[PDB]
DNA sequence: GTGGTCGTATGCCTATAGTTA
RNA sequence: UAACUAUAGGCAUACGACCAC
């Protein structure tokens, strides 16, 4: 056991859940009271937190999620200041990334006495029939930063013989190992690991992180131009001088003198063909001046372009882009507009654990009303980013597009 | 008993409050009242041990009292109750310090009590009750889990689809049960009918409905009218408000006197031909699924009912302020939509199947173009006689043989004037002055003249972000005299199609020049 | 540096309806 | 006089964005 203490100087409301979301939870509920994980309280207890409910591929059975966020910001001193993970920058660079879910670890290590009540959560009910089921949690809560940082003592001891073997990060209930070695041999050195961890006793998703090339935005290749088509090209490059200072429109603006008809064909001069291809060329080399910032936080931000096609921005300071690109859609069945940026948001978010480490500030182009409904469906990960809900400008929606 | 540990904020004493003067007739009966107590074994004598005194109002007790969670913050809807045969009502130590009260003749010493068992007006008196009755109902609840008990307050709500001699026989088990820890239950002559008066709403087994509601009127009587309306919104489909709420948008004055308009009044009077005729709701059937529909009465108005038969509707509703002054007659229809999907999750526990007054080639239309994203699982066109409908859509590409038209607008916020015009391709140029008028507007007015003059193949050119996101949603408000006139000159044109500022681009330079001339 | 206009979010206040102390 | 829920208004602050000097 380890004390455990909150930020000098510093109770959430719980959202609505479905009928056939409640009577799942309480099925889980009732195992893990049995087992010694989580206890009855009374009206006593003010603090709750978010519960909400998911689906796995693997056990194809629901899964508790329980939403940490407000009680993260509150315990930031213990789990980055008192007991920090250490984070290296040679994972972002390897062939073969495979992640493995190791949450039933958390749940043997007891937790401090003083601090069951800042755990406690609610399980709603349809149409308030019942008070509502409370619980408070005894041991190592999934969702929780204190979690891997208490068990840190002893996961740097079991990953030792791993270590020592072959010459890994972890992040809350994931574990990231990366490794140069071929497909067929990538596959059977995870295992010799996770035949490792039924020693202890605890229990197609593979990544590639040397092919998240940046892809460079592309100008439409044009054999005869009309001033429409300049119109809309000087208008898209103006607003992107901000973000690429080499970029210019002064000879561009030149073939338009006097009022024209946008079907008018305008023959580009030797002013505009070779200010127009050295445009080209700052647009494909990466831009200068941009670097990560351990102080200041990240931002991730999604533009909808509609027909399937999602593109991201990844930033700590407006038109300063770290890393960008576009998800266009899982091909195939079933998709719509809120599973298109669930697999998206949830994609962003393991890309940023693997490069620096820290989930970012996610601003979404949809309703706050109408995400918070509909995400608990098709959400897989055990991490819940911050998020918040902005307007989406038109000039920045035409931009991203051009990109390949 | 188990008896809840309780305890006080992290740096407060307990109440240190003196008494208030005398009164000695109401002494003589509190003395009468306070033996009785103490010899049931509810208090205790107590002496100058305590320090702590409460005038019984516990007014300052409860702001030292430590928080406790809600006891029930959402109020059970009688739409997502189920139906059933038969109901019965039933009618029901180291914090104990702080509980102490005072009760002749010039600051005398005073008859010192303290509180035992729970005391009425306090904090966390509703929060233990409820909790300790949680877990006497338990056992009760497993062994019989086909009858559904209901606990509010001091009140217990017991049905179940067992018949009347099958039914009479349980609630006296569970008396019974509830008499053992001791707790007091009216007898089978003693219980109240079928007829149940709850939070306003009069109860049935098989339906349920609201207690009847019954000059130039004052301004807050025609909140205490909205007040009755808004409630009434649940059961009754056909309810218009907003004329009365323009009307409360008056400040401060208590007894301002507001006449009414012929149009406040005229919706006024037709709510009143809704009120006349009795009408009841339908409760939940878990085997059918829900069904809801919307329809368009009015400018910013959503009205719909909830059913899973025809014709039985189980709760009504409305939606009126979605969005701010922007609308459009699909989006707003998606946020009334989303509002009733949330509604459904609290009090049914399922999303219900939507009938809209709108078409699959609209709904397609508009949210592939637009930026924000939304999801409806489940809805169907049905054709109602106020049909949601898209007026213009602008074009692609640029039109061919069509006038070029490069507009601008400028204003100074000084003294108000501005600048409204125009430059052709084929020299046609128009230069006009206003008065009160910003930015804003005068670029808005610079695209009514330009489709005032213009033919029916127009190509317009604007330097404006502002002018060019209007046209491209579709504002159906009040907002903008001046839009309404835009978009009526949009829909009788065949094709309209729709550039960076002091960038020196041919056609917005010439027009920028008029325009900022006297600015 | 100042003002206006859109969107999101927070706060608290004036009122009402249902209810309770 | 206060609290819980819902609805109708107004004011103030902050952020993202836009315009003018």
């Amino acid at each position: 056991t380890v004390p455990v203490k909150l930020k000098p100087g510093m109770k959430v409301k719980q959202w609505p859940l479905t009928e056939e979301k409640i009577k799942a939870l309480v099925e889980i509920c009732t195992e893990m009271e049995k087992e010694g994980k989580i206890s009855k309280i009374g009206p006593e207890n003010p603090y709750n937190t978010p519960v909400f409910a998911i689906k796995k591929k693997d056990g194809t059975k629901w899964r508790k999620l329980v939403d940490f966020r407000e009680l993260n910001k509150k315990t930031q001193d213990f789990w980055e200041v008192q007991l920090g993970i250490p984070h290296p920058a040679g994972l972002k660079k390897k062939k073969s990334v495979t992640v493995l879910d190791v949450g039933d670890a958390y749940f043997s290590v007891p937790l401090d006495e003083d601090f069951r009540k800042y755990t406690a959560f609610t399980i709603p009910s349809i149409n308030n029939e019942t008070p509502g089921i409370r619980y408070q949690y005894n041991v190592l809560p999934q969702g929780w930063k204190g979690s891997p940082a208490i068990f840190q003592s002893s996961m740097t001891k079991i990953l030792e013989p791993f270590r020592k073997q072959n010459p890994i990060y972890q992040y809350m209930d994931d574990l990231y190992v990366g490794s140069d070695l071929e497909i067929g041999q990538h596959r059977t050195k995870i295992e010799e690991l996770r035949q490792h961890l039924l020693r202890w006793g605890l229990t197609g998703y593979e990544l590639h992180p040397d092919k998240w090339t940046v892809q460079p935005i592309v100008l439409p290749e044009k054999d005869s131009w009309t001033v429409n088509d300049i119109q809309k090209l000087v208008g898209k490059l103006n607003w992107a001088s901000q973000i690429y200072p080499g970029i210019k429109v002064r000879q561009l603006c030149k073939l338009l003198r006097g009022t024209k008809a946008l079907t008018e064909v305008i023959p580009l001069t030797e002013e505009a063909e070779l200010e127009l291809a050295e445009n080209r060329e700052i647009l494909k080399e990466p831009v200068h001046g941009v670097y990560y910032d351990p102080s200041k936080d990240l931002i991730a931000e999604i533009q909808k372009q509609g027909q399937g096609q999602w593109t991201y921005q990844i930033y700590q300071e407006p038109f300063k882009n770290l890393k960008t690109g576009k998800y266009a859609r899982m091909r195939g069945a079933h998709t719509n507009d809120v599973k298109q940026l669930t697999e998206a948001v949830q994609k962003i978010t393991t890309e940023s654990i693997v490069i620096w480490g820290k989930t970012p500030k996610f601003k979404l182009p949809i309703q706050k009303e109408t995400w918070e409904t509909w995400w608990t469906e098709y959400w897989q990960a055990t991490w819940v980013p911050e998020w918040e809900f902005v307007n989406t400008p038109p000039l920045v929606k035409l931009w991203y597009q051009l990109e390949k | 008993i188990e008896t809840v540990p309780v305890k006080l904020k992290p740096g407060m004493d307990g109440p240190k409050v003196k008494q208030w003067p005398l009164t000695e007739e109401k002494i003589k009966a509190l003395v009468e009242i306070c033996t009785e107590m103490e010899k049931e074994g509810k208090i205790s004598k107590i002496g100058p041990e305590n320090p702590y005194n409460t005038p019984v109002d516990f007014r300052e007790l409860n702001k030292k009292t430590q928080d406790f969670w809600e006891v029930q913050l959402g109020i059970p809807h009688p739409a997502g109750l189920k139906k059933k045969k038969s109901v019965t009502v039933l009618d029901v130590e180291d914090f104990r310090k702080y509980t102490a009260f005072t009760i002749i003749n010039n600051e005398t010493p005073g008859i010192r009590y303290q509180y035992n068992v729970l005391p009425q007006g306090w904090k966390g008196s509703p929060a233990i009750f409820q909790s300790s009755m949680t877990k006497i109902l338990e056992p009760f609840r497993k062994q019989n889990p086909d009858i559904v008990i209901y606990q509010y307050m001091d009140d217990l709500y017991v049905g179940s689809d067992l018949e009347i001699g099958q039914h009479r026989t349980k609630i006296e088990e569970l008396r019974q049960h509830l008499l053992r820890w001791g707790l007091t239950t009216p007898d089978k002559k003693h219980q109240k009918e079928p007829p149940f008066l709850w939070m306003g709403y009069e109860l049935h087994p098989d339906k349920w409905t609201v207690q009847p509601i019954v000059d130039s009127w004052t301004v807050n009587d025609i909140q205490k009218l909205v007040g009755k309306l808004n409630w009434a919104s649940q059961i009754y489909p056909g309810i218009k408000v907003r004329q009365l709420c323009k009307l409360l948008r008056g400040t401060k004055a208590l007894t301002e006197v507001i006449p009414l308009t012929e149009e406040a009044e005229l919706e006024l009077a037709e709510n009143r031909e809704i009120l006349k005729e009795p009408v009841h709701g339908v409760y939940y059937d878990p085997s059918k699924d829900l069904i809801a529909e919307i329809q368009k009465q009015g400018q910013g108005q959503w009205t719909y009912q909830i059913y899973q038969e025809p014709f039985k509707n189980l709760k009504t509703g409305k939606y009126a302020r979605m969005r701010g002054a922007h609308t459009n007659d699909v989006k707003q229809l998606t946020e009334a939509v989303q509002k009733i999907t949330t509604e459904s999750i609290v009090i049914w526990g399922k999303t219900p199947k939507f009938k809209l007054p709108i078409q699959k080639e609209t709904w397609e239309t508009w949210w592939t173009e637009y930026w924000q994203a939304t999801w409806v699982p489940e809805w169907e066109f049905v054709n109602t006689p106020p049909l949601v409908k898209l007026w213009y859509q602008l074009e692609k590409e640029p039109i061919v043989g069509a006038e070029t038209f490069y507009v601008d607008g400028a204003a100074s916020r000084e003294t108000k004037l501005g600048k409204a015009g125009y430059v052709t391709n084929k020299g046609r140029q128009k230069v006009v002055t206003l008065t009160d008028t910003t930015n804003q507007k005068t670029e808005l007015q610079a695209i009514h003249l330009a489709l005032q003059d213009s033919g029916l193949e127009v190509n317009i050119v604007t330097a404006s972000q502002y002018a060019l996101g209007i046209i491209q949603a579709q504002p159906d408000q009040s907002e903008s005299e001046l839009v309404n006139q835009i978009i009526e000159q949009l829909i009788k044109k065949e094709k309209v199609y729709l550039v960076p500022a002091h960038k020196g681009i041919g056609g917005n330079e010439q027009v920028d020049k008029l325009v900022s001339a006297g600015i």
